[PDB]
C-alpha cells in the first residue's frame, strides 16, 4: 500500500504570502496519478489539481501542482482569505488508492493566552443524578493547550473530554471546552474542583477553581 | 452540470448492514468511474472502492474486502454502497464521487464531482433529545456564560442565542461522544459583565432527530 | 490499474 505523508501538519500564513504544501509517497506513484483536494469545515472535498499538475475546471490560476515519483507539491502563489482550509493529496496510480492525512492552513497571529473560566455543575443537573464540571479556555493562539483537572488537589485521569472550535475567521483564535464527568455521589464527596491550564501564551499555569457549595 | 445526490442520514445497530444511494444527473453515466469515500468525524478521507457501470467492474479497498459492495443501476443513473458488519468504527460521513472529464471527453480519474455526503451512525444507542443545563456566569469586564447540551443521540444539534440575535462572542463546540454512547456539547458566549442584571440570555437548541426544541434561560448564579 | 479502465474504454471507443 502506498502511504502518503503530508507536511507540514499545520501551516500558519497570511493572505498575500505563497504557500507550498508537500505530499511524499512511500513508493513511486505511477504516471503522476496524484491529485489535490481542498476541504472546508462541513463541506465535501473540492478537486484542485489532477495528474500532478492539471488544474481542475473553475480552480483559480493561483493554484498549481508539481512533483514526480515520490515527492509532490501544491503551491498557492498568493493566498487569499478563502484559501485557509484543509488540503488532501491522493494517489490513484495503482488499484488501491490512498489519501494523505491532510495539511491545514491557518491564519497567523500573535500568541494569545486563553482566558479561563470554570463552571460548577448546575443544581438542575445535580437533581438528575449526574455532575459535569466545565472548563472554558477562550480565544487563544496557537491551538495547542493542556488542561489538567484536580479534585481535592488530586490529579484526575480518564474522566474528562475536550473539544476545540475551528479557528475564528476574524481574530484567528481557538477556544477549548473540557468537561469533567463524575457521579453526583463523587461530586458531593469532594470539595475543591480545579482546572489547571498550560499554554505557550502563559508565563505560569492558570488555575481556576471553586469549592463545592459556595 | 454533473450533480450527485445521496440518500439521507442512516442510524444502524452494530453488525447490521447499510445501503447508501447516489443518483447522478447532468451527463453520461455508464462510462465513468464512481467512487465512495468516507470521513470519520474530524478525521482524514478514506477511499472505500469504486465501480465502472458499463463493464460492471468493481474495485475495493483491501481493508474492507468482503464488507463493502458497490453496484450501479444504469436505467436510473444510480450507484449504491452496501456495507455489512457495521461497528462504531464505521460512523462517518460517506461521499459518492465521480471522476472528472477532460478535453476530448478523456476521463480524468481524480474525483471532480462529489455528492453532498451521507451521515451513517453505528451505535446501540436509541434516538434521544438533549437535556439542556445552564453554564451560569461567574458570581464574580467580560463574563462567560453558556449551555451544556447533554446526552442526545444521534448527531446533529444546532444552537443559537437569543433566537439568532446574539452572535458575537459565541463559541459552539464540537460534540464529544461519551462512553454512554450519547453525545454532549457546550455552547458559550462572552458578554459584558454589566449586562448581566439587565440583558436576558437564552440558548435555543434544536435536535431534529428527536424533534426536540429547547430554550434555556441562563441566569446569574445565586444561593 | 483499475483507475485506468475508463480511459481504455474511451480510447477503444474513439479508436474505431
Amino acid at each position: 500500500e502506498i502511504v502518503l505523508t503530508q507536511s507540514p501538519g499545520t501551516f500558519a500564513l497570511s493572505p498575500g504570502e505563497r504557500a507550498t504544501l508537500s505530499c511524499r509517497a512511500s513508493q513511486s506513484v505511477s504516471g503522476g496519478a496524484l491529485a489535490w483536494y481542498q476541504q472546508k469545515a462541513g463541506q465535501a472535498p473540492r478537486l484542485l489539481i489532477y495528474g500532478t499538475s492539471g488544474r481542475a475546471t473553475g480552480v483559480p490560476g493561483r493554484f498549481s501542482g508539481s512533483g514526480s515519483e515520490t515527492d509532490f507539491s501544491l503551491t498557492i502563489s498568493r493566498l487569499e482569505p478563502e484559501d485557509f482550509a484543509v488540503y488532501y493529496c491522493q494517489q490513484y496510480g495503482t488499484s488501491q488508492s490512498t489519501f494523505g492525512q491532510g495539511t491545514r492552513l491557518e491564519t497567523r497571529r500573535t500568541v494569545a493566552a486563553p482566558s479561563v473560566f470554570i463552571f460548577p455543575p448546575s443544581d438542575e443537573q445535580l437533581k438528575s443524578g449526574t455532575a459535569s464540571v466545565v472548563c472554558l479556555l477562550n480565544n487563544f493562539y496557537p491551538r495547542e493547550a493542556k488542561v489538567q483537572w484536580k479534585v481535592d488537589n488530586a490529579l484526575q485521569s480518564g474522566n474528562s473530554q475536550e473539544s476545540v472550535t475551528e479557528q475564528d475567521s476574524k481574530d484567528s483564535t481557538y477556544s477549548l471546552s473540557s468537561t469533567l464527568t463524575l457521579s453526583k455521589a463523587d461530586y458531593e464527596k469532594h470539595k475543591v474542583y480545579a482546572c489547571e491550564v498550560t499554554h505557550q501564551g502563559l508565563s505560569s499555569p492558570v488555575t481556576k477553581s471553586f469549592n463545592r457549595g459556595e | 452540470k454533473v450533480q450527485l445526490v445521496q440518500s439521507g442520514a442512516e442510524l444502524k445497530k452494530p453488525w447490521s448492514s447499510v445501503r447508501v444511494s447516489c443518483k447522478a444527473s447532468g451527463g453520461s453515466f455508464s462510462s465513468y468511474a464512481f467512487n465512495w469515500v468516507r470521513q470519520a468525524p474530524g478525521q482524514r478521507l478514506e477511499w472505500l472502492g469504486g465501480i465502472v457501470p458499463l463493464v460492471s467492474s468493481t474495485n475495493y479497498a483491501q481493508r474492507f474486502r468482503g464488507r463493502v459492495t458497490i453496484s450501479a443501476d444504469r436505467s436510473t443513473s444510480t450507484v449504491y454502497l452496501e456495507m455489512t458488519g457495521l461497528t462504531s468504527a464505521d460512523t462517518a460521513v460517506y461521499f459518492c464521487a465521480r471522476e472528472g472529464e477532460g478535453w476530448f471527453g478523456r476521463p480524468l480519474r481524480a474525483f471532480e464531482f462529489w455528492g453532498q455526503g451521507t451521515l451513517v451512525t453505528v451505535s446501540t444507542a436509541s434516538t434521544k433529545g438533549p437535556s439542556v443545563f445552564p453554564l451560569a456566569p461567574s458570581s464574580k469586564g467580560t463574563a462567560a456564560l453558556g449551555c451544556l447540551v447533554k446526552d442526545y443521540f444521534p448527531e446533529p444539534v444546532t444552537v443559537s442565542w437569543n433566537s439568532g440575535a446574539l452572535t458575537s462572542g459565541v463559541h459552539t463546540f464540537p460534540a464529544v461522544l461519551q462512553s454512554s454512547g450519547l453525545y454532549s456539547l457546550s455552547s458559550v458566549v462572552t458578554v459584558p459583565s454589566s449586562s448581566l442584571g439587565t440583558q436576558t440570555y437564552i440558548c435555543n437548541v434544536n435536535h431534529k432527530p428527536s424533534n426536540t426544541k429547547v430554550d434555556k434561560k441562563v441566569e446569574p448564579k445565586s444561593c | 490499474n483499475w483507475f485506468d479502465i475508463t480511459n481504455w474504454l474511451w480510447y477503444i471507443k474513439k479508436k474505431k
